[PDB]
């Protein structure tokens, strides 16, 4: 039997980072042709 | 006062009923509410074979069946019954007119275009051109003003502000005491030097149609809401004030216990960053009219700076108790989440409130700030942009872009955004 | 301020139930177009041949025979099979 | 025929034939890709002729006829950039980039506008 | 002959039926009334209300705050009115405030009812009974206005939602007897 | 104590009562340690899952080797009668009484949630011994109360502001129900309530200006009855979780099959379900089925029996048709 | 019979780059006069 | 039958508005004819939420589970329909079949018997 509380708890855990993860990938500002997903990629390579 | 206040009562009784009659909820609500603060004349040009269509049109509009109204009034030659169809036809388009990029943030789902109003504007132009009596001379009546007003707002949709002003001022000349008309005139300024130029136009070039209006109202300076026009313009942007204090005092003597004046008068203190006096002015309004919810988000905004979280939580409880789906309610609750450092959830309630009006007060900007604390720096800058497009007079919207681009390596874009906000509010020391 | 006094756009009171905004995603749903998209359900180039056959069913026998393998070149010279 | 004479860099007979075309079609074709195209081409010919004055007005009337167009905004920004009205062209550039994603030439023009704004010291 | 006379009777009445019902901001019958008149076979405005200019000012405040979805605010300003025409508007504003609120409360709840098959609602019922006794007609009289008939409709519908059947039916009959042509009733 | 019954996936007013007690026990400022028997009667019914087939198995594992007290109904009247029995139980009962009077708002509710998670709850024992500077007792996640409090905290961060508004409306409704009871009159004045109440109300940061209108927001919302009350949706009188409801019914059917129980109270609440909880809690149907056999009703028993086997089979992913026929 | 969109041309890359270069000329020479 | 016409109606009706109880049942029917069940099942639940009085969508939602080879989910969908109003011949019949498709022939006999009383004058039942 599927626990309605437990399943809906996982749903909240899934949707919560989704708001923070909004800006990744597709979003592109004006004046910058590269998205912030690879801003942290090159930033990771910067120190390493 | 004497007969001046009495003459206002009769004419305001008009502007309360015909505006409510021809489905202008926003304008009529202010006027009807103004009767209570202030200390059945019926008439229209209609025929029996055409009078049924108005009842048919009005009651379907109240039942919110928008699209069916257009079909049932396909061929109407009445001067102003045509307005209800095009007004309904306009909103029927508007509800499905959501820009793709704004919609992504508006919902988060992350998944014929505009030619309709192009036809609507042409339809209005053809009707007025072929109509019997134009705006010139002492002709025209209350209904013709609505057509020009409907024409003006459509022009503003295509960013035709220059012609939008001419249409709105033309409509106000034929019929005054229409509040919804002046609100659209506010967004047409987006500048400081034109306000005095428009002020010069009202004082010299502009003239009223005394035929429709009552006595002592054709004159610009005996009019009571031209003071309301002056109050609104000098609070959105200070600039240089002309007779602002003197005219404010006269309007305060009239209209006792009028909640809108007190809210505007109290809002002036917040714009002056006098927080201690602002709360006292806000508090008296709450006691007098507990069920008035308009501009209560400003009350939440002042409490946010003082960080009186205990009082704010009870404020959120009181507002949400009586209604849970008005834009200011979700905005206040969302502002509460900022106090709890739960910036990640405050987005959801700003998101809900934004979908309610999608043309709000500075709620787009408050949406943007919560992303900055999350370090997205890319949703916020796009979110900040939408506030610019809707209201280009918002200081916080321009400042948000400049502050965010300051964190970005490219500081070149920050100069332009800061320069525009600099003109808007040169008085700020920080900018 | 002044928020609910302006009425120049679709507002929260123009729709009948204010709580319908909770869903607010059904507007952004692309309804499936009438004929050829029905072919993707079976699959879960073929769809275009299916639509071609469907529109090809409206022939007479002799007319279909003539157009059975018919190919038309660009300069107007015609090949009959 | 006007686009033909614009391609050969004659810039004179093209303008003459295009003005003839518009004066033939002043009454009719208010919209639908005919008045917009002809007026945009005449403005484009004027920019090439350095007669920017009539060009600003013609591009402005095309813009008020139809707002959603990146090319018209980019060309108006180019026209303003020909003169010194950077305050009124950068907004057009930003809106043009808003309408269409890449607009590489528009990006270059906007960037140069930023260096111009940086250099200048208007009050 | 007589059919045409009937035809002549129906448009005027349906003009009246759609007038007050839309004027009193209930759309269950107002929408149907105009629909009926539109389909009627081809063969000066009419208005009247016993309201004083002092209280008629509250009507504009009451009526416009009604369709603006601010039902609760309408109740507060229209609390002290005594006219039966306005007294209906306050309780109708009061009733729809609960109906709209209940819809928001349950959206995840698909099944509606009670498995075996109030106090806030019972609050509304008392003002109806208290006001009805105080007013100096209390139905069963020739001089019975539309508003009192319209008041009985709210009493019937508020009784039904409490599952007090066989008393709302009588109330509905009394309302229809004084005023027919009310589809929502 | 009766009222409409509704299943809630949120903080029931009952859940905070345990939260009230655990706060007093851990704070150790009052030196009041709740007896272990009290906790085992309150938290244990909330523990998840017991399961019970209709027939084919009788008390295979449901029987407790040691006789257990009946689970407690979610009424403040019943909970106090547990604590009140002791000679010094008035001290324990008043501690709950003062706290429920101290919590006058939703923010105050949030104060209790924040206090427990930051300080009281502790991830593991390895950090217990390094937290010897704590003036309050600390709890491990794996403990009996630790696993309970973790679920309660998880159950608090899961909902929106709509969830918390329903929390405070029902508790005041739950609290004011006890006010109109004979037991409250015996405890009208107890001087110790004011002492314990003032212990937590301190550091209010305002006593001159905000509190005049702080009272106004509550009183206006509350039913002062001076004017017509603000109209709000009908609210349930009692909120119970699925697990708590499972323990009461399992105890009732076992007790019926062959410390005093409340047969009248349990049966009345179970009859006011909204027909959606019965789908989420199929065992309510069989509780009628056992009752139907008692009066030897043929048609009534069969509908209930068929009903119980329509809802149970779908929820369980395993095939259970081979069990329904026999 | 249907007409497609008539041929229209916009600002090319060559002319816009030439204008950019010119803009750099008159944004390079004037500060020499200032200095 | 005539899917081209239904595809025309579904596109046309959805264009007016998607908030009526009906507009969410017309489209689901169009989506059911195309053997796209995981999507058609969605609109029936949607069509009922706007107005809970439309109990006719319960039986259709139950049917749309049977074609998905999901008998467990179907049983509840049919069972709610009779609990809204016991005098539903459609709900009893749809619930009786779902057991009849499985081997539980006698266990479905009661449901068929109940449906008999609703419409005795039918050859099919």
């Amino acid at each position: 039997k599927l626990d309605e509380f437990l399943m809906l708890s996982e749903q909240y855990k899934s949707r919560l980072p989704k708001i923070r993860k909004l800006g990744w990938n597709r979003f592109k500002p004006i004046g910058i042709n590269k998205t912030m997903y690879e801003l942290e990629m090159l930033r990771s390579r910067a120190r390493a | 006062q004497d007969k001046i206040i009495h003459d206002i009562r009769i004419q305001l009784r008009k502007a309360a009923t015909e505006l409510s009659r021809w489905k202008l909820y926003g304008s009529s609500k202010w006027a009807a509410e103004a009767l209570a603060g202030l200390a059945p004349q019926n008439g229209f040009g209609l025929s029996e074979t055409e009078y049924d269509l108005y009842l048919l049109g009005s009651t379907l509009f109240d039942a919110k069946e928008f699209d069916r109204c257009v079909f049932f009034l396909k061929d109407v030659t009445n001067p102003y019954l045509k307005f209800l169809k095009l007004y309904s036809k306009f909103l029927s388009w508007d509800k499905k007119s959501q820009e793709s990029m704004e919609n992504i943030l508006t919902t988060g789902k992350f998944t014929e275009s505009q030619s309709n109003i192009s036809s609507i504007l042409k339809e209005i132009n053809t009707f007025l051109e072929s109509y019997e009596i134009k705006i010139d001379d002492d002709e025209a009546d209350l209904g013709l003003a609505l057509l020009y007003y409907l024409r003006g707002v459509i022009l503003k949709q295509e960013k035709n502000i220059s012609k939008a002003m001419s249409s709105f001022l033309k409509s106000l000349s034929c019929y005054s005491f229409n509040w919804s008309c002046w609100l659209e005139l506010m967004d047409c300024l987006q500048k400081v030097d034109d306000a005095l130029l428009l002020n010069n136009y009202l004082y010299q070039n502009f003239q009223f149609k005394f035929s429709e209006n009552l006595g002592s109202q054709r004159t610009i300076e005996f009019n009571i809401m031209i003071k309301f026009f002056k109050l609104k313009v000098f609070e959105e942007l200070n600039g240089q004030l002309e007779d602002y204090f003197e005219d404010l005092e006269f309007l305060l003597q009239v209209f006792p216990n009028f909640t809108f004046l007190k809210a505007y008068n109290a809002t002036i203190s917040y714009n002056n960053l006098d927080y201690v006096t602002a709360e006292s002015r806000f508090d008296d309004i709450v006691k007098q009219d507990p069920y008035r919810l308009n501009d209560l988000e400003t009350y939440s905004n002042i409490l946010y700076v003082m960080q009186k979280n205990s009082k704010l939580a009870y404020l959120a409880q009181f507002v949400s108790q009586i209604d849970r789906f008005r834009p200011e309610t979700c905005c206040i609750i969302a502002n509460y989440y900022s106090a709890r450092q739960e910036h990640e959830k405050s987005i959801m309630y700003f998101r809900r409130a934004l979908t309610l009006d999608k043309k709000t007060t500075n709620a787009w900007t408050l949406m943007g700030h919560e992303f900055v604390e999350l370090s997205n720096s890319h949703a916020a800058i796009e979110c900040y942009r939408r506030a610019v497009d809707i209201c280009p007079r918002d200081f916080k919207a321009w400042f948000g872009l400049g502050q965010a681009y300051a964190l970005l390596d490219m500081h070149l874009y920050s100069l332009y955004y800061f320069q525009k906000a600099c003109t808007l509010k040169p008085w700020d020391r920080r900018i | 301020s002044s928020s609910s006094y302006r009425d120049s756009y679709f507002q929260y009171r123009h729709l009948p139930a204010p709580h319908h905004i909770l869903y607010a995603e059904w507007n952004q749903d692309i309804l499936a177009l009438p004929d050829e998209v029905a072919n993707i359900t079976m699959a879960m180039m073929t769809s275009e041949q299916n639509s071609n056959r469907y529109w090809n069913s409206f022939h007479d026998e002799d007319d279909w025979n003539l157009f059975n393998g018919m190919e038309l070149e660009s300069n107007g010279v015609v090949t009959f099979a | 025929m006007g686009v033909m004479y614009f391609k050969k860099n004659e810039f004179v007979k093209a303008k003459k034939y295009l003005k003839k075309a518009l004066e033939v079609v002043k009454d009719l074709d208010p919209s639908s890709r005919t008045t917009i195209s002809i007026q945009l081409n005449l403005g484009h010919t004027y920019r090439k002729l350095n007669e920017n004055e009539i060009a600003i007005k013609c591009f402005r009337c095309v813009l008020e006829k139809n707002d959603k167009n990146s090319e018209i905004h980019c060309s108006l920004g180019y026209l303003y950039l020909k003169t010194k009205k950077l305050q009124k062209a950068i907004d057009h550039l930003h809106k043009s980039l808003y309408l269409k994603p890449n607009n590489s030439s528009a990006t270059a023009l906007l960037k140069n506008a930023l260096e111009l704004n940086v250099t200048l010291s208007l009050d | 002959d007589s059919q045409d006379k009937i035809i002549h009777d129906i448009r005027i009445q349906l003009r009246k039926a759609a007038t007050e019902l839309s004027r009193w901001k209930l759309y269950g019958s107002s929408k149907w009334a105009a629909e009926a008149l539109a389909g009627l076979a081809e063969a000066i405005p009419q208005n009247g209300f016993g309201l004083s200019e002092t209280e008629y000012d509250l009507y504009l405040l009451g009526s416009t705050l009604f369709d603006a979805k601010e039902f609760d605010r309408c109740v507060f300003f229209l609390k002290d009115v005594t006219n039966p025409y306005l007294k209906f508007l306050k309780l109708y504003s009061k009733f729809l405030s609960w109906d709209k609120k209940s819809q928001e409360s349950m959206e995840n709840i698909l099944t509606t009812g009670k498995f075996t098959d109030q106090s806030n609602i019972s609050s509304i019922l008392k003002e109806i009974n208290t006001f009805l006794e105080s007013y100096e007609i209390k139905i069963d009289d020739d001089e019975a206005d539309l508003g009192l008939a319209l008041l009985y409709y709210l009493r019937g519908v508020i009784l039904k939602q409490e599952k007090n059947i066989s008393k709302a039916m009588s109330s509905f009959l009394k309302s229809l007897s004084c005023y027919s042509f009310n589809w929502s009733c | 104590k009766y009222g409409p019954l509704g299943i809630t996936n949120f903080i029931t007013p009952y859940d905070l009562c345990i939260l009230i007690l655990i706060h007093a026990h851990c704070s150790q400022d009052n030196g009041i340690s709740v007896p272990t028997a009290v906790f085992l009667r309150l938290i244990s019914p909330t523990r998840p899952s017991l399961e019970w087939n209709p027939l084919l198995k009788d008390n295979s594992n449901l029987r407790s080797s040691s006789i257990v007290p009946p689970p407690v109904l979610p009424i403040l009247d019943n909970i106090i009668r547990i604590l009140l029995d002791d000679k010094d139980g008035n001290k324990i009962a008043l501690t709950l009484m003062g706290y429920l009077e101290a919590i006058n708002g939703l923010d105050s509710i949030n104060r209790l949630m924040m206090d427990l998670e930051k300080n009281c709850l502790v991830n593991n024992y390895r950090s217990m011994k390094m937290r010897t500077t704590s003036t309050r007792r600390q709890m491990t996640r794996a403990s009996f109360l630790g696993t309970f409090l973790s679920t309660c905290i998880r159950k608090y961060q899961i909902g929106d502001f709509e969830m918390r508004e329903t929390i405070w409306i029902n508790l005041q409704n739950f609290k004011t129900v006890f006010k109109h009871t004979p037991l409250w009159l015996r405890f009208k004045d107890n001087v110790h309530i004011q002492k314990v109440k003032n212990c937590l109300l301190a550091n209010d940061e305002i006593s001159v200006e905000d509190q005049q209108m702080v009272e106004f927001f509550q009183h206006f919302n509350n039913g002062n009855d001076a004017d017509s009350k603000t109209m709000n949706e009908e609210n349930y009188g009692t909120l119970i979780s699925i697990q708590h409801l499972q323990s009461i019914v399992n105890r009732q059917i076992v007790n019926w099959l062959d410390y005093e129980e409340q047969s009248g109270l349990v049966f009345d609440l179970l009859d006011t379900l909204s027909l959606n909880d019965a789908t989420k809690f199929p065992l309510i149907f069989i509780l009628k089925y056992l009752e139907a056999i008692k009066e030897n009703s043929y048609q009534t028993a069969l509908d209930s029996l068929h009903n119980y086997f329509d809802y149970k089979s779908t929820g369980n992913s395993q095939n259970y048709f081979h069990i329904s026929l026999l | 019979m249907i007409r497609r969109a008539p041929t229209t041309l916009q600002l090319s890359h060559d002319d816009v780059t030439s204008l950019i270069d010119d803009l750099n000329e008159q944004k390079l020479k004037q500060q020499l006069n200032i200095e």
